[PDB]
């Protein structure tokens, strides 16, 4: 809720954010496990 | 003898006498005291009817609301004090065509400055003088209770007609062309001040407009965006201070094939290379060791391979957001090539440490990094500042890399930028805190070397006279050189006073009422017009202090290159030499003074007075430098940050209870818990930390239990728990934008009241220690009447 | 043991000490200290019972107004008795007349000015210890 | 003497250049304000 | 009661002793010290009710400004009944000038910066206690 915060803050509603650390956690999983990997696609 | 006093009194009354007399008699008041008490009672029961219950209400909170009176302690003159704070109490309250539109311009402009110009140059009778003021600074403080930037426009305006008038009337009708010395001392003081008025309108045109830039939103294609290589120079500091770098580097929210983190190294130490290996990062350790920094940045830069280099220092840790919210402009502004990002510290600098106002004033650099930058961004004068910014590789390149002539050398490459074209931005949010200077000793040195650096870089590239440069840009650049020549009239001003007390020489030539009439709308228009722009980045009358701080060790150096952890508190008797020499000189000074109110001539009765009261002026403004000079007690390995987050313990039988964070560190935490639910001074607990709705969990063992309080110790992390710990409580992209904003405002009252009662303290902290034993005596005898006159208020 | 509560002081007719000191020393008061410290004495002088206080207040509020008539220079309220019938036997607007111009508004104002100056200065000065002292000066004046 | 004789013209009034003097500061703020403005909007493009 | 917890201050009605007070000095003014006293204790009488505080106020504003009206040199009631019709039937023109000479931009400078000072003092300093000790000091002067 960082972002959040900051977004409540001083202005910023146009920037939106991309939480790349999220997005590479979650390819990491679907690759260790097949389960996630075969009901995501 | 007891049977005459119980005849001659009432039991009740002599009773009461007994008991108060013993009562003093225990806690060592005299027989005297005791009697003289309750003469005062008895008489004034009787002359003053305290059976009132409005008066015994008054009396039931006048302890809280009052406690500066003690009625256990009996001191000489009481009733005297009481009818004092009685009457302070009943006096205190409680569009068109381009030719039309450019004369239209030219007719209103004409029009205005000839009315300035009528206004500044209009002699005056004192009466008429006084009417112009008290109107005028109504006009101010009407201006001022309106948000915006047109009236702070409004308000530049104004304090440049008054201070034009000022150094008006001061250049026509205040030099004394009479005598030879009342003339040499006379101009200096002139020049001091025209120097200060021309820092002032300089300063005012800096901050005239701050452009206030938001961040440019990122490509939604992730193939768009840009390589960034992040580089930590690093020579002597410990890797405790850049563990926490490095992982919140770690951390970016950039993706990781386009992001590369190096660590550089000037000691060629082992441990930094092992660390490197261990968390992944590159490491380059040069085997000269020349141009230092910057040298080291090169040798980097020979290597590295990427779009964009962001410079970091060791102790600053960034923000996940931070390449987010700044590299939109880089791919919107082709001619960009050097973003500056604010600079945060959260451990204590020397005067927050020292004079015990931590997050009540806002820190020394706040100004600069909150309103100067960004008014620089406007004129395209944005300097880099070392760390927390990112330059294009390619404009650096042609430049010869990072400038390695001046100790600053971060100004000196972001000169040769702008004068080969390229533009430059600045980023208000702030997404990155370091760690303060640990000692006055180490501000006082950082200072003389950005000096140092500013004063070569106007010897040697002199941005008002070189080669391609906006003019806006020229006089940035050297009001930011001239910043640092500010020392020589301070001395000037805190030294002149004593030029006529001691040596009689009429500095200024006018009744004391003029000065009084002329000087004051001057300083009350700077004070207003400074107080609404920098409103929440610097309280009032605290810019002199770091200014005599700073004076008698920045006039030194600047003019030479013009030419060419505390185990026991204690008092630095080496760095406050110069404010302890210039104490003794005012003081004298006084005291001559007041030799002067009696045996000198009458007619010179105001001029004495003030004259004194710039001398007790002087002597706060030393005293607060005083007691910055004293350190205080610093046991804590870790600094401190003061966050309030939820959070969760986990123990080892498996229950788990909620908890609040209230500050953390880089090796501990300190929550409170609504009723110390179950927690040993020594148990492991598991603690719970939220990022979002992610849910982290670190060792922990307790250190302190204090009932709700309890003090955390962070186990052995690995580096993957390490990164998440920096992500969830110093890498977090909302503390210091909040920490900055929290900052009260200036309350210019208030303020004198901190800094008087500041000066007090400095000066009761030297009735303590003493270099030279017989400053002792005098010392102690200053804070004994200065206490008592704050008891006789 | 609240006996000091018998000694409360001259709350209620200080108002009528200061009055007559007013009168005093602007010269339209015959004025006597030793009836004057007298009567302060029998009113500071305690009673067993509050209603018996009570009652002494109620039997001296005739006696204050006989004493300030009488210091006064009014005429004898016999005379007044004795010569009832030959008032009446005078016209009444006239009487109605006479009586609105003999009263002194400036000194009514002086009045109601002490009057709130007694119910504000109760606060800071307690009226009946100065009201005693400078009885008591009066005396000694008076005396020697 | 233009100089003498515009002084002697306001003398002794104090009300009337305050009012010059706030007329003159609102109407350069303005001035300002407006090629502030224009500057700004041609910085952020 | 028992704190009698009513005396306000003047409030509003220094500003309205501070105009009077300089005017006085100014020289315009036919000063009524015990008036002007008697006045400032009926403002500072304290009373229980805030209706009957503000009725208080309210009976006290046309008071005050016949009061003014009073301690000034302007002709009294008479004259302007008089001479309301021939005023009414009068030209413009001499009417305006009329009007022109009764205004002094000095007197309403000195008035308005009077009024601004005294918001700050009201706002840092009371002057209850100041216009009290001021009358005071007048009326013991003009009694002397
Ligand atoms: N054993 C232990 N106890 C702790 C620790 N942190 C806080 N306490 C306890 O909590 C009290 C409140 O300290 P605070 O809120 O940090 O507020 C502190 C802090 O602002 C300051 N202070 C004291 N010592 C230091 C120090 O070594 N460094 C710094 N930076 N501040 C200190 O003085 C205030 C009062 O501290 P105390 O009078 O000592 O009283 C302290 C102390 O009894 C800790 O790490 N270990
Ligand atoms: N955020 C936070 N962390 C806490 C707290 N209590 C303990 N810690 C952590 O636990 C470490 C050990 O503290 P300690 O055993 O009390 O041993 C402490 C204590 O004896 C002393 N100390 C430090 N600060 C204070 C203070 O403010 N007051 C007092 N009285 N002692 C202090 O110095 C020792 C070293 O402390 P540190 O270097 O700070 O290292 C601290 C810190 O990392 C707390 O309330 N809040």
């Amino acid at each position: 809720n960082d972002i959040v915060a900051l977004k409540q803050a001083f202005s910023l509603p146009d920037i939106d954010y991309a939480d790349i650390s999220q997005r590479e956690q979650l390819a990491a999983a679907l690759k260790r496990w097949p389960l996630l990997a075969e009901f995501a696609q | 003898m007891s049977i005459l006093t119980r005849w001659l009194l009432i039991p009740p009354v002599n009773a009461r006498l007994i008991g108060r007399y013993r009562d003093y008699r225990r806690h060592g008041a005299s027989a005297f005291s005791a009697t003289l008490g309750c003469f005062w009672m008895i008489l004034a029961w009787i002359f003053i009817p305290l059976e009132h219950p409005r008066w015994q209400r008054i009396r039931a909170e006048h302890k809280n609301l009052y406690p500066h009176i003690n009625a256990s302690r009996p001191r000489p003159l009481d009733p005297v004090r009481y009818l004092i704070q009685t009457c302070w109490l009943l006096i205190g309250a409680s569009h068109l065509s381009a030719g039309a539109r450019r004369l239209i311009l030219g007719i209103i402009v004409t029009f205005s400055l000839i009315l300035a110009l009528i206004c500044v140059t209009q002699p005056f009778n004192p009466l008429a003088q006084f009417i112009f003021l008290m109107l005028l600074w109504g006009v101010a403080l009407i201006v001022r209770r309106m948000p915006g930037r047109f009236s702070a426009l409004m308000l530049i305006v104004l304090s440049l007609t008054v201070s034009c008038r000022y150094i008006w009337w001061r250049y026509t009708s205040t030099l004394n062309w009479d005598d030879p010395v009342s003339l040499v001392c006379g101009l200096i003081l002139l020049f001091a001040e025209t120097y200060a008025w021309i820092v002032l309108v300089l300063g005012y045109f800096q901050v005239v407009w701050p452009l206030n830039r938001q961040p440019v939103p990122l490509p939604k294609d992730m193939s768009l965006w840009p390589s960034v290589d992040i580089f930590v120079p690093t020579y002597n500091e410990d890797l405790n201070v850049v563990k926490n770098t490095i992982y919140a580097s770690l951390g970016i929210d950039w993706p990781k094939d386009k992001l590369n983190i190096w660590i550089l190294d000037d000691g060629g130490r082992e441990e930094f290379r092992q660390f490197a290996q261990n968390v992944g990062v590159k490491y380059i350790a040069r085997t000269t060791h020349e141009h230092a920094k910057a040298g080291n940045i090169n040798n980097a830069l020979k290597y590295a391979k990427g779009e964009f280099v962001s410079i970091f220092d060791c102790d600053h840790v960034p923000t996940r957001s931070f390449l987010q919210m700044t590299m939109g402009w880089f791919l919107k502004e082709k001619q960009l090539a050097m973003m500056q990002t604010p600079h945060h510290f959260f451990s204590p600098d020397p005067f927050e440490r020292n004079l015990g106002r931590f997050r009540k004033t806002p820190n020394e650099g706040t100004l600069f990094y909150g309103l100067v930058q960004d008014g620089n961004d406007m004129w395209d004068a944005t300097f880099f500042c070392g760390s927390c910014a990112v330059i294009r590789r390619k404009p650096l390149d042609e430049i010869g890399g990072i400038a390695v002539e001046t100790v600053t050398e971060d100004a000196h490459t972001s000169l040769r930028l702008h004068r080969r074209g390229y533009t430059s931005a600045y980023m208000r949010i702030p997404q990155a805190a370091g760690l303060a200077t640990e000692s006055l000793s180490a501000h006082i040195g950082q200072r003389i070397r950005w000096a140092r650096g500013m004063v070569q870089i106007f010897r040697l590239d002199n941005p008002l006279t070189g080669k391609g440069l906006k003019f806006a840009q020229r006089l940035c650049y050297v009001n930011a050189m001239f910043h640092f020549l500010s020392g020589i009239p301070r001395l000037i001003f805190l030294t002149a006073p004593l030029a006529f007390l001691l040596l009689h020489a009429y500095i200024i030539y006018a009744p004391a009422l003029m000065i009084a009439l002329f000087v004051l709308p001057h300083m009350i228009h700077a004070s207003l017009t400074n107080s609404k722009i920098q409103g929440k980045y610097r309280h009032s009358f605290w810019s002199e202090i770091y200014e005599t701080v700073l004076a008698w060790y920045i006039a030194p150096p600047t003019l030479v290159a013009l030419i060419n952890l505390v185990e026991e508190e204690y008092v630095d008797w080496v760095i406050s030499r110069p404010y302890i020499f210039l104490v003794l000189l005012n003081l004298v000074g006084v005291a001559v003074g007041i030799w002067r109110y009696f045996y000198g001539p009458p007619t010179e009765m105001l001029t004495v007075v003030v004259s004194m009261v710039w001398v007790f002026y002087n002597l706060i403004v030393l005293g607060g430098a005083v007691a910055v000079s004293v350190e205080s007690k610093q046991v804590r390995r870790s600094h401190r940050v003061e966050m309030t987050m939820p959070a969760a313990i986990a123990r080892e039988d498996g229950h788990l209870f909620s908890c609040t964070v209230q500050d953390f560190s880089d090796g501990g935490l300190g929550i409170k818990i609504n009723g110390q639910a179950q927690i040993l001074e020594g148990q492991k607990v598991n603690l719970l930390l939220k990022r979002g709705q992610q849910e982290y969990v670190f060792p922990t063992q307790v250190a302190r239990v204090m009932g709700n309080e309890v003090g955390l110790k962070l186990m052995p992390l690995t580096t993957q728990q390490h990164i998440d710990f920096v992500q969830c409580t110093f890498a977090r992209a909302d503390t210091w934008a909040l920490w900055q904003d929290s900052y009260p405002e200036d309350k210019p009252l208030e303020s004198l009241l901190d800094i008087l009662k500041l000066g007090f303290r400095g000066y009761r902290h030297l009735a303590e220690f003493a270099p030279s034993s017989v400053k002792g005596i005098f010392r102690v005898l200053t804070s004994l009447v200065s206490w008592v006159v704050s008891f006789i208020p | 043991s609240s006996l000091w509560q018998y000694w409360r002081g001259l709350s209620g007719w200080n108002f009528y000490f200061l009055v007559k000191f007013g009168l005093l020393w602007a010269g339209y008061l015959n004025f006597h200290p030793l009836l004057n410290l007298v009567f302060a004495a029998f009113l500071l002088m305690p009673l067993p019972r509050y209603s018996l206080h009570r009652l002494r207040h109620w039997i001296a509020l005739p006696i204050g107004f006989a004493l300030f008539w009488h210091d006064t220079w009014l005429p004898g309220p016999e005379s007044i008795m004795s010569q009832g019938s030959q008032v009446a036997g005078f016209s009444t607007d006239y009487l109605i007349d006479l009586v609105t111009r003999f009263i002194n508004w400036q000194m009514i104002g002086a009045i109601f000015v002490l009057l709130v100056a007694w119910l504000f200065l109760s606060q800071w000065i307690r009226i009946t210890v100065f009201v005693v002292a400078i009885l008591l000066w009066l005396n000694v004046l008076t005396l020697a | 003497p233009w100089f003498e004789r515009l002084w002697y013209a306001l003398a002794n009034h104090p009300i009337l250049l305050a009012v010059l003097a706030a007329i003159s500061v609102i109407l350069l703020a303005w001035v300002l304000w407006r090629l502030l403005r224009i500057i700004s909007r041609r910085r952020l493009n």
